[PDB]
RNA sequence: UAGGAAGAGUAGUACUGCCCGUACCGCAAACCGACACAGGUAGAUGAGGAGAGAAUCCUAAGGUGAGCGAGAGAACUCUCG
RNA sequence: GGUAUGAGUAGCGAAAGAAGGGUGAGAAUCCCUUCCACCGAAUAUCUAAGGUUUCCUGAGGAAGGCUCGUCCGCUCAGGGUUAGUCGGGACCUAAGCCGAGGCCGAUAGGCGUAGGCGAUGGACAACAGGUAGAGAUUCCUGUACCAGUGCUAAUUGUUUAAC
RNA sequence: GAGCUGUACGUAAGCGUUGAUCCAGAGAUUUCCGAAUGGGGGAACCCACUAUCUUUAGUCGGAUAGUAUCCUUACGUGAAUACAUAGCGUGAGGAAGGCAGACCCAGGGAACUGAAACAUCUAAGUACCUGGAGGAAGAGAAAGAAAAAUCGAUUUCCUGAGUAGCGGCGAGCGAAACGGAAAGAGCCCAAACCAAGAAGCUUGCUUCUUGGGGUUGUAGGACACUCUAUAUGGAGUUACAAAAGAAAGUUAUAAAUGAAGCGGUCUGGAAAGGCCCGCCAAAGACGGUAACAGCCCGGUAGUUGAAAUGGCUUUCCCUCCAGAGUGGAUCCUGAGUACGGCGGAACACGUGAAAUUCCGUCGGAAUCCGGGAGGACCAUCUCCCAAGGCUAAAUACUCCCUAGUGACCGAUAGUGAACCAGUACCGUGAGGGAAAGGUGAAAAGCACCCCGGAAGGGGAGUGAAACAGUUCCUGAAACCGUGUGCCU
């Protein structure tokens, strides 16, 4: 959270993209039954949320 | 965004039986048009989409001891990639 | 609760009164506490994934916290508990 | 030939939400059913 | 349907028989459609004969 | 025709074409009749022989043997000769 | 609300079954075979309404099924519905409904013009094969059509008027 | 401040003293429907246009914002028609809808019923509909009450009084003032007149706009005269003008600390109980804990506490402000009003002898020497000054919140609803509307064996108990059985 606030808006935007891609691949693996660490999903969801929050605080 | 439009792949005896016919079955957003799906799949998998067939599944009624209710309505897309395109994995 | 996991307690009521032990788990929602070698029950366990041979297992069952007093590691006696603020974090004190 | 000859459209056109909202007395019905806490208005 | 000047309009009361049976009725204003200037602009409005008496201009 | 006007058509070539419905029952055990109810339910198709015929009888394609049975073969009742 | 009595009584809702084989803890009642019998302007095949998962597969047999039940429209899991051309909407209007302003009216509102909405009608381009546990003019193969879009090429206009 | 990932009698993957879960304040996000407002629509759906990006070779796609109607208002344009005006366009504000079935005000307004019938009357201005709505509303600073030789706005309570009265003088309806209390608070306009404009020809006079002035009874004001103030003082957003801010204090919204028995014995499955000893108490509230606890736990009395948000109270800032006396020459002091007739209604008062108040209709004053009331009316006297407005408190109610209370209920009761209830179910719909609480202290929820396909059972075991075995405290009666002492 404090680490996110360090980054620029554009850099956060790119951090989101990565997390969105990560979340997508987790959901993919999960559906194909190839995901063990299913707790990863919630973390990534929360992370995305956190990043959007900081960006909206910037404005 | 495109990964909000494609939810997850559909892995069934039917959906797996057409992975050789270059036809990939996805659960997509219930508001997503088949055009939105065609561009979503092209942005995520770097494939060239020939056609997208789509069907709406209404929720199925399920009881669990006195308490009855409906499973979620689904939108299922079957994306046929061209003969020269790369293949999606599953 | 006046005791947490890892504390040595005395049991003051029940069939195991006078017996002391090390709090193994705490269930603060139920005001219950698991003490090593206290309130031993016989669980008639079918064979499954865990305990694959099955058997009648002798294991510990939780005691209500109000039935344990904290052992003052100084005098080795049961005590009531106070709370004193020592610079940074508050710490339990005996009587 | 029995009294209830069903029709999806006739049901909604006579008794449906928009028809209830289209008149003061229909809105009274919705208000009444809300006050009683019906799961189903219209 | 009311006098635009004075607000006169229908009010209710009783008709009464010689025997004092009562039944509801109205008293209507003596409203007349006339062209007067409301907000400068002259238009046709209901005005009571009472309001037109002496004062006011058509 | 009034209007608007530098792009128009012709040929070839390769691309593009959204949303909703689509299962199943549907003269029915899934619809309307509280019922797996002798009732009701619009339309398209609806073969042959004899026949005017979509009548009738027997059949074709196709569908079905109908969600209690085994005996008995009295009175009586019903449906029949 | 419970439980009697009537009583092991009425009833078990139009109809042709039989044997053999199988399955199974168990079979008049499930599966297969053969013969027999019934409908056949229907008791067949489609389609609309209506229903809304009842469809398919596997498992089950408490309850439901007027008996039985290994079976099921029942219970439990998983599945299953693919369209530029089929039907509806991004087209059209009828009855009717609504209705800016407007007219009328204790209030509420009633009426109604422009304008809308509204099929049971009008317009509108795809066929034959294949395939199958569950969709098919929708998927696949072949061969088309309708409406667009660019891209190449000539052709002809590029302010007196092609279009 | 150590556990946590809701229920609920699951598996999995995880998080946490680098402070999680949890609690409180603030913020962010907040799909679609709904007044629903871009158009449409069978609510939760469909389909756009205008900008501005964005994607593609281009169609085809994507993102963001705007786009309802009316009212008021400004600015533009603008017909018949010449100026205009209607109309049209754009920009500002505002409305819309909901509901606490309460309370309040207003429009409209029954019937059953009572009268032992019934019509006047009653029920009842009730129910209900509709509108306005506010935290309250309504009323309110005398054209009042009275009849001392006096009260001083309104409201509510006690009382007057079931009186005076009204009434097919039937049934019934039924005041008020005085007296006693709660609470108290008073004010601003219109007009003379003054000043400054605009608009008009009334052509130097009238009619509108803004400001000053001014508010009341044998009078007050204007107007003349004089005396002091021109913020010295005073007042204020609750009326009396209206926006603004600060600070400190306090309250609410999380919490913190918090005395004293593991006392000894008895019974017991378990002790908080018995017996015997102590102790704390500004704490002997309540709850829990294996039976009944001031000393076991959460707590309780007492004492501390708030980063944040909101409320209240002071203080400051800020804003705003003229008051006495003396003269009644002249001027002003609410007009289609007050009153009156006719028809109704409200007044306790049913048209009566009917004052008083309001509505419709018609007629219609005086206007300071003037006017109104004192229950027809006149005269005298007394009290008052309408036809303009505002105004807190005492009062009404409770969808809510916080803390509590009950000679209130305890599962057929109490809410319809202790339980996923306005559910299931019934009905086309409005609408109607249930049943259903208890294992144990703890799941220790019956390993294993046996009959059985299972269900179910018998052992074994857990437990104080299983005749507590996942709808499981107790377990009455009807009713159904088995056995047998006496009879048939
Ligand atoms: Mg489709
Ligand atoms: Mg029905
Ligand atoms: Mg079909
Ligand atoms: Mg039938
Ligand atoms: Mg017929
Ligand atoms: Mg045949
Ligand atoms: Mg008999
Ligand atoms: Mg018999
Ligand atoms: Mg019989
Ligand atoms: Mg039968
Ligand atoms: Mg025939
Ligand atoms: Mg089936
Ligand atoms: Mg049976
Ligand atoms: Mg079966
Ligand atoms: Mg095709
Ligand atoms: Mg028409
Ligand atoms: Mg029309
Ligand atoms: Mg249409
Ligand atoms: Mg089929
Ligand atoms: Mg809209
Ligand atoms: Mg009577
Ligand atoms: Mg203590
Ligand atoms: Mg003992
Ligand atoms: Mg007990
Ligand atoms: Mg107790
Ligand atoms: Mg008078
Ligand atoms: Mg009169
Ligand atoms: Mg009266
Ligand atoms: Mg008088
Ligand atoms: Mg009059
Ligand atoms: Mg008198
Ligand atoms: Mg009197
Ligand atoms: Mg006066
Ligand atoms: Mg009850
Ligand atoms: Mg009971
Ligand atoms: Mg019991």
């Amino acid at each position: 959270a404090n680490d996110i606030r360090d980054l620029s808006t554009t850099e956060i935007q790119d951090q989101e993209k990565a997390l969105k891609e990560e979340l997508f691949n987790l959901r993919f693996q999960l559906a194909t039954g190839q995901l063990e660490n299913t707790a990863r999903i919630r973390e990534v969801r929360k992370a995305i949320a956190r990043m959007k929050t900081i960006v909206r605080e910037r404005e | 965004d495109a990964r909000d439009i494609i939810k997850r792949p559909v892995v069934t005896e039917e959906s797996t039986s057409i992975l050789d016919d270059k036809k990939y079955t996805f659960e997509v957003d219930t508001r997503a048009t088949k055009t939105q799906v065609k561009y979503a799949v092209e942005e995520i998998f770097d494939v060239k989409v020939a056609k997208v067939n789509v069907m709406n599944y209404k929720g199925k009624l399920k009881r669990m001891g006195r308490y009855a209710g409906y499973t979620n309505k689904r939108r299922k897309a079957i994306v046929t990639v061209t003969a020269d395109s790369k293949e999606i994995q599953f | 609760m006046h005791v947490k996991k890892g504390d040595k307690v005395k049991v003051i009521t029940g069939k195991d009164k006078g017996k002391s032990g090390k709090v193994l788990a705490a269930f603060p929602k139920k005001d219950r506490v698991l003490i090593e070698g206290i309130n031993m029950v016989k669980k008639h366990t079918k064979p499954s994934n865990v305990n694959p041979q099955g058997g009648i297992l002798n294991v510990e069952a939780p005691i209500h916290v109000s039935n344990v007093m904290l052992l003052d590691p100084k005098t080795g006696e049961p005590t009531r508990v106070g709370y004193e603020v020592k610079g940074d974090k508050k710490v339990r004190v005996a009587k | 030939k029995r009294t209830y000859q069903p029709s999806k459209r006739k049901r909604k056109k006579v008794h449906g939400f928009r028809t209830r909202m289209s008149t003061k007395n229909g809105r009274r019905v919705l208000a009444s059913r809300r006050r009683k806490g019906r799961k189903v208005l219209s | 349907k009311e006098c635009v000047i004075t607000g006169r309009k229908s009010r209710s009361g009783n008709k009464r028989s010689h025997a004092m049976n009562s039944s509801k009725r109205t008293w209507k204003a003596n409203l007349q459609k006339v062209r007067i200037l409301v907000n400068g602009k002259p238009k046709k409005v209901w005005v009571s004969a009472r309001a037109l008496k002496s004062g006011k201009v058509e």
